[PDB]
C-alpha cells in the first residue's frame, strides 16, 4: 500500500519531469528561432547589397 | 441416353479477420462476456508537449 | 422466439435503475426481427404536430406487440407472446384491474405529460408505453374522443362548451381522467378529422342510399322485415345512371372501412389473479 503509492508518485514526478525537460528543449529551439529571425533581413536587401 | 459428365461444387475461398490487412487499424482484443458490460470505458493518460 | 435490443447512446445506471422497474410490460415494435435498434422500439417515432391519436391507434392495431422480460448490459430481452400460454404483465394503465376482464391496448393520451416517463430519455428520444385498459373503458373513451371531435366544428357557442367540458371528464371505479381535446386553436388534427368525416359521410351515404335500395331489393320476395324497414325509412323522411351509384356504393364501403380502428376493438388479454397494490397481474395472451 505504502510502497506502491510511493512508486506511483515517483512515476507521476517522472512523467512531469520528462514533460518539463522536453518543453525546455523545445523552448530553446523556439527562442533560438525567434532570435534568429530578428537577425535575418529579407532576400532582396542582401541581393541588392 | 442422356449423359451427365461432371458435377461441380464451388469451393468458396475463406476469409478471416487477422489475415486481412484491415486489422492493422485494430488492436484486436477478445473479452469473455458482455452480458453485464453496460459501459465498457477506457481511460487515457495522454500528454501534451 | 426471443428478441434483443441495443442502445447506441451512453446508458447510465440511473436510467437502468428506472427502466428495470418496467420489468414485465408491453412494448410494441414495428417488425418482428431478431435484433432491433432502439429508435424503432416504443412509440416515440410516430408522434408529431399535425397528426393526432387515431393515427396512433390505427398503426398500433396492425403492429405486433411483445413483452419485456429481462435487462442485461446493453441487450434487452424482449419476448413475443404465443397464443394460449399465460404470462405476467404490469399495469401502466391508470385503472385498477380486477378478475377476468379483457384488456385492450390503446395509445396513451398524456402527450407532453406531468410524469414525462421519469426523464428516461436520451438525445431526442424518449421511451413510452401504451396503456393497458379493460375493454368497457377502452371503447367508452373511444366514443368520448369521437363525440368530442364531432362537436369541434361549431364550438363558439357556450352550452356546447359546457357539454364538451362534461365530455372531458370520465367515471370508473376510483378513477378520474381528464382527456384533452383533439382541437387546439381553431383547427383539427388530420387523422381525427378524416375519422369523423368518414363516419359522417357513411351515415349520409346510408341515409341517401337506403331509399333507393329498399325498392331495388323489395321487388324480390318481400318480408315483414322489409315493410318495417321502409316504415323506418318513411318515418325518418316524414320527420323532416350507373356511373353515380357505382361511385356511391364504392365510396360507402371504402369509407366505412376506415373506421376499422373504431368499430372493432380486438381483445388481446384475459386477466387472471391480480396482486395487492393492483400493479401486477398474471394473464393469458389471446389472439
Amino acid at each position: 500500500l505504502d510502497k506502491i503509492l510511493n512508486v506511483e508518485a515517483m512515476h507521476t514526478v517522472l512523467r512531469a519531469l520528462k514533460n518539463t525537460a522536453d518543453a525546455m528543449e523545445r523552448g530553446l529551439i523556439h527562442s533560438f528561432l525567434q532570435t534568429l529571425l530578428r537577425k535575418a533581413p529579407p532576400y532582396f536587401v542582401v541581393q541588392t547589397l | 441416353f442422356e449423359a451427365i459428365f461432371g458435377t461441380f461444387c464451388n469451393r468458396l475461398e475463406w476469409v478471416y479477420f487477422l489475415t486481412s490487412g484491415l486489422a492493422a487499424a485494430a488492436h484486436a482484443i477478445k473479452f469473455h462476456d458482455l452480458n453485464k458490460l453496460t459501459t465498457g470505458k477506457m481511460l487515457f493518460h495522454v500528454q501534451v508537449p | 422466439a426471443n428478441i434483443f435490443c441495443t442502445f447506441d447512446h451512453k446508458l447510465s445506471i440511473a436510467d437502468v435503475g428506472k427502466l428495470t422497474k418496467l420489468v414485465a410490460a408491453v412494448v410494441p415494435i414495428p417488425q418482428r426481427l431478431h435484433l432491433i435498434k432502439h429508435y424503432q422500439l416504443g412509440l416515440h417515432q410516430f408522434v408529431d404536430h399535425t397528426r393526432g391519436y387515431v393515427r396512433l391507434r390505427g398503426l398500433l392495431r396492425n403492429m405486433t406487440l411483445t413483452l419485456m422480460r429481462r435487462v442485461e448490459g446493453n441487450q434487452i430481452l424482449l419476448h413475443v407472446p404465443t397464443h394460449g400460454l399465460l404470462y405476467t404483465v404490469l399495469n401502466t394503465g391508470p385503472v385498477t384491474w380486477e378478475k377476468g376482464d379483457a384488456l385492450c391496448v390503446l395509445p396513451p393520451l398524456f402527450h407532453g405529460p406531468l410524469a414525462r416517463e421519469n426523464l428516461l430519455t436520451l438525445g431526442q428520444w424518449e421511451l413510452v408505453l401504451p396503456w393497458i385498459v379493460p375493454m368497457p373503458l377502452a371503447l367508452e373513451i373511444n366514443q368520448r374522443l369521437l363525440i368530442m371531435g364531432l362537436f369541434s366544428l361549431d364550438r363558439s357557442y357556450e352550452e356546447v362548451k359546457a357539454a364538451v367540458q362534461q365530455l372531458q371528464t370520465i367515471t370508473f371505479r376510483d378513477a378520474t381522467f381528464t382527456i384533452p381535446d383533439p382541437v387546439i386553436d381553431q383547427h383539427l388534427l388530420i387523422d381525427m378529422k378524416t375519422a369523423c368525416l368518414s363516419m359522417s359521410m357513411v351515415a349520409n351515404l346510408a341515409s341517401e342510399l337506403t331509399m333507393t335500395y329498399v325498392r331495388k331489393l323489395a321487388l324480390e320476395d318481400s318480408s315483414m322485415l322489409l315493410v318495417k324497414c321502409q316504415e323506418l325509412l318513411m318515418r325518418l323522411d316524414r320527420e323532416r345512371s350507373p356511373d353515380d351509384e357505382i361511385a356511391r356504393l364504392s365510396a360507402l364501403f371504402v369509407m366505412l372501412r376506415q373506421l376499422d380502428d373504431l368499430i372493432r376493438e380486438q381483445v388481446v388479454f384475459t386477466v387472471c389473479d391480480v396482486s395487492p397494490d393492483n400493479k401486477s397481474a398474471t394473464c393469458i395472451f389471446k389472439g
